[PDB]
């Protein structure tokens, strides 16, 4: 993606994640855990919807048109219905292999982009607390248990608690 | 302590092309190329042993036709003639009119031949053992006193709609078939609106036996425009019709020859109906109804999901 | 099965909060998403919220943009909605109701697909927001081959009132009209039956009105004058 | 914030017939559109969503139609249990909106059958006086009931309400109060209801003199 967190500085996905999208994985003094993100999961999932309203169950009517298979040969006018009908097929054949082929760069970039934004704006939670270890992993610099994990993933984390502690822990020797 | 960022990945990805990749793999797809049919179509209305043409002219077999409304009129390939042997000279022309017309509603009207007699019969058209003929037809013979007068009847049209009259013209096998049928030698028939009309004359002849007759019939067509009127002009041989079908405005229906049985759809194909919930499909350039648009591609799969980055 | 029981409601003054519970019981695994949609009698239907997954709703109507608050407890399987700072226009009989998206939506079962319709409804709970209850007068409508002779029940509040003829032993040719609203703000309504006219005299009829908002019982006979 | 408006607001048909029902919607809407049959005291019932896909086990006789911005549901073979209320809603705008309603009817003309009753001396009692007019089975629903006191046409103190359609006979009943004061109704002596309808060749008034019977 365009973002290059996907397929980028993060070495790969989760299949162990099956109630989301994206999500966290972190490891503390009280273990290992893993928990879905609902938010960006399902701001990727809105999108997607979004394009496949635009094309799914909404085909248009036609009725007495001209004929298009034909039992003799005739010459003039038979060329001219032919060609209009191939044309016409190309014409759509080309609409429908860009379509796809946009739309599908398109949702590899949106959801490229939602695993940025999480990445982004977990960073910022954290101010001066923690590192970017460049894999989409954070180095936290003070003692985070259960709690304090689940405040940074539901947005409650109060940096300033633990300013001390983490700039002791970062600046040193 | 360390917090990690990250997304699903699957077991099972699905390939799907992009603007700048051929194959890449994501989480999920969607197809978007219809490419199957159940092979039934789901107004539809089974001609059975009548086609559509016999159907029009009310041959044995056919009776259960009457009245029928359709937008497509399902035409059988073991359909098989009933009655008296019969051409029609433009018979893709006719058959083109009656399937786009859309419905036989046939009017019965009373033509007041003169000195002749009617309702003539045919052992090739047999009703239950009985001599029988298309009960759409007027088979016109002569008197008993052997008289077969100039025949010279018209019917106005001052109704809100065209009116379609069927009728033929008799070829016997031999001048004593001619003249043991219609006493004058030769007939004549002349069918004629304001602006348009029909002239034939019989050919006497030997053709192929065809349900015990060498004789033909060949069937003909005039359509009457309200504030237009209709005239019938014979000294012979002329079939008449008993009355005149009744023409939509507006014609949207059509046809389909196939031995596929006939549920609820909204788009057909000549392979059968198929569902719509796709915006493309491969299945037919020819469709009738709301229908995914015909592309040449057999496939083509709308990623649904991220990129696939297993390990 | 996929039925789901509303429960709580009732009278609440302009201002106050009531939350209404939907017990969903049934087919519904509760990974679907919920809905509620509220009608005044006398009015048509309103959508009113939503509810999907976990947090994804966070939908309601612009009515009760800042008032309404949608819960979801699926431990216990039972879907809320707290109606805060409650209006005069808010007296409704609110229905929780199923909701349903083509299949082709929904891609994660939890989540939101932003088109719904509501296949299964429920019983309903009626709320009313207003100022007092009281119970009806009630007086003969007197007769006077077939005659008509009726009870009217007037000045009560709020719906609704049952109406019977001896007992239950009068059903035929008996018609309970809809209550009209008065300006006053209370109901009044009209139960009516006709009779041969030869049992007046020999037959005793009386209307039961029963009026369960504020424990009201009367019995009324009624009498030709 | 996309509004819904259905037409017409009632309609009259016969059992049997083929009852087609509007819902012209501003703004296009097309993947999301649910009819739905509430009937009277009951909880809506789903039939078609989509646009033309009905419900699950749903007589096939209830079809669907519609396109973008106006949309048709039609009821082939009408039965006497179907006088329910219809409605139609939409997609999306993030916030789903539903339509107005189209009542749905099921006879011969019937004229009214017209009573009328005096206050009880109980109800005198109390201070208030309610005069009641009765029309009793009639069809169809339109109807038009006026009040004299003294053959002075009242206005703004009579309240009436009309029943769904009878079930047993197909017919409609409607019950008019005139409202006075004790004080008021002890004033006048005649006190008389007008009723005019299709079924009346001429309006038919029932009166009664006060303190007379």
């Amino acid at each position: 993606g365009i973002f290059g967190a996907i397929a980028g500085f993060i070495e790969n996905g989760w299949e162990g994640m099956v109630d989301g999208w994206y999500g966290f994985r972190h490891q503390n003094s009280e273990g290992r855990g893993q928990a879905a993100d609902l938010k960006s999961t399902q701001a990727a999932i809105d999108q997607i919807n979004g394009k496949l309203n635009r094309l799914i169950g909404k085909t248009n009517e036609k009725f007495h048109q001209i004929e298009k298979e034909f039992s003799e040969v005739e010459g003039r006018i038979q060329d001219l219905e032919k060609y209009v009908e191939d044309t016409k097929i190309d014409l759509w054949s080309y609409n429908a292999e860009l379509l796809v082929a946009l739309e599908n760069q398109h949702t590899i970039d949106l959801t490229d982009s939602e695993m940025n934004k999480l990445f982004e704006k977990t960073k910022k939670q954290l101010r001066e607390n923690a590192e970017d270890m460049g894999n989409g992993c954070f180095k936290i610099y003070h003692k985070c248990d259960n709690a304090c994990i689940g405040s940074i993933r539901n947005g409650t984390y109060d940096h300033n608690v633990y300013r001390d502690e983490a700039l002791n822990n970062r600046f040193q020797i | 302590a360390t917090l990690c960022l990250g997304h699903h990945a699957v077991p099972n990805g699905t390939i799907v092309k992009t603007i700048t990749n051929d194959r890449i793999e994501v989480t999920n797809a969607t197809e978007l190329v219809q490419n199957s049919s159940i092979g039934e179509i789901c107004r539809l209305v089974d001609g059975q042993t009548c086609d559509i043409i016999n159907g029009a002219l009310g041959s044995p077999g056919c009776d259960h036709l009457n009245g029928a409304e359709w937008d497509v009129f399902i035409e059988r390939p073991n359909a098989v003639d009933t009655c008296y042997p019969f051409d029609v000279p433009e018979y893709q022309s006719l058959r083109s009119i009656l399937a786009n017309n859309g419905k036989f509603e046939f009017i019965a009207e009373e033509f007041q031949w003169n000195t002749v007699k009617q309702n003539g019969k045919s052992g090739a058209c047999k009703r239950a053992n009985v001599d029988d003929f298309f009960n759409r037809l007027n088979w016109l013979v002569k008197s008993d006193g052997n008289a077969y007068p100039l025949q010279n009847l018209t019917k106005i049209n001052n109704g809100d709609y065209a009116r379609l009259y069927i009728w033929g013209v008799h070829h016997p096998s031999t001048s004593t078939e001619q003249t043991n049928l219609y006493k004058n030698n030769p007939g004549g028939v002349t069918v004629s609106t304001k602006t348009s009309q029909t002239s034939v004359v019989p050919d006497i002849g030997s053709r192929p036996l065809v349900r015990e007759q060498s004789g033909r019939v060949s069937f003909y067509w005039t359509i009457v425009e309200p504030g237009d009127l209709i005239v019938f002009n014979t000294i012979g041989n002329l079939i008449a019709p008993r009355g005149h079908y009744k023409l939509n405005n507006q014609k949207k229906s059509t046809i389909l020859n196939t031995a596929i049985p006939i549920c609820k759809s909204e788009c057909i194909t000549p392979n059968g109906s198929i569902p719509n919930d796709k915006p493309f499909q491969n299945v037919n350039r020819i469709t009738y109804g709301a229908c995914p648009r015909y592309v040449k591609h057999s496939t083509l799969k709308l990623a649904t999901g991220m990129r696939n980055v297993p390990e | 099965e996929v039925q789901l029981l509303e429960s709580g409601g009732g009278l609440v003054q302009p201002g106050e909060s009531l939350r209404v519970s939907c017990a969903a019981s049934g087919f519904t695994f509760r990974d679907s998403a919920l809905s509620w949609v509220r009608q005044a009698p006398g009015k048509g239907l309103e959508w009113v919220s939503a509810i999907s997954g976990n947090g994804g709703a966070t939908y309601y109507a612009d009515t009760v943009k800042g008032r309404f608050t949608i819960s979801r407890d699926n431990s216990q399987t039972t879907l809320y909605l707290q109606m805060n700072s409650l209006r005069a226009d808010d007296t409704a009989t609110y229905y929780c109701a199923k909701d349903e998206s083509p299949p082709i939506y929904n891609l994660m079962p939890g989540y939101y697909s932003t088109y719904y319709y509501m296949d299964v409804w429920g019983k309903g709970t009626t709320v009313t927001v207003s100022s007092s209850t009281k119970g009806p007068s009630v007086f003969p409508l007197a007769p006077s081959g077939t005659a008509a002779l009726g009870c009217l029940v007037k000045d009560y509040f709020p719906e609704p009132v049952t109406v019977s003829w001896n007992s239950g032993a009068l059903t035929s040719g008996v018609h309970t009209f809809p209550a009209v609203l008065q300006s006053s703000g209370l109901y009044s309504l009209s139960s009516v039956v006709t009779v041969p006219s030869s049992s007046l005299g020999t037959q005793t009829y009386i209307c039961n009105v029963n009026h369960k908002p504020s424990n009201t019982k009367v019995d009324k006979r009624v009498e030709p004058k | 914030e996309i509004v819904m408006t259905q037409s017409p607001v009632t309609l009259s048909v016969s059992p049997g017939e083929t009852a087609t029902l509007s819902c012209r919607a501003s703004q296009s809407v097309r993947s999301n559109l649910a009819w739905y049959q509430q009937k009277p005291g009951q909880a809506p019932r789903l039939l078609i969503y989509g646009a033309s896909t009905r419900a699950t086990d749903i007589p096939a006789r209830f079809s669907g139609s519609g396109s973008g911005t106006e949309f048709t549901l039609s009821i082939s073979s009408l039965q006497s249990d179907d006088f329910a209320v219809y409605y139609c809603q939409q997609y999306n705008h993030w916030l789903r909106t539903f339509g107005q309603g189209t009542k749905l009817e099921i006879r011969t003309v019937a004229a009214p059958s017209v009573f009328i009753f005096p206050p009880s001396d109980e109800q005198l009692k109390s201070g208030t006086a309610s005069v009641v007019c009765l029309l009793n089975n009639f069809y169809p629903r339109e109807a038009k009931v006026q009040w004299k006191v003294d053959n002075a046409l009242q206005s703004g103190n009579s309240q009436e309400s009309v029943t769904e359609q009878d079930s047993k006979d197909s017919t409609y009943s409607l019950s008019s109060t005139l409202t006075l004061s004790k004080a008021d109704y002890e004033k006048h002596k005649v006190y008389a209801c007008e009723v005019t309808h299709q079924g009346l060749s001429s309006p038919v008034t029932k009166s009664f003199n006060r303190g007379e019977c």
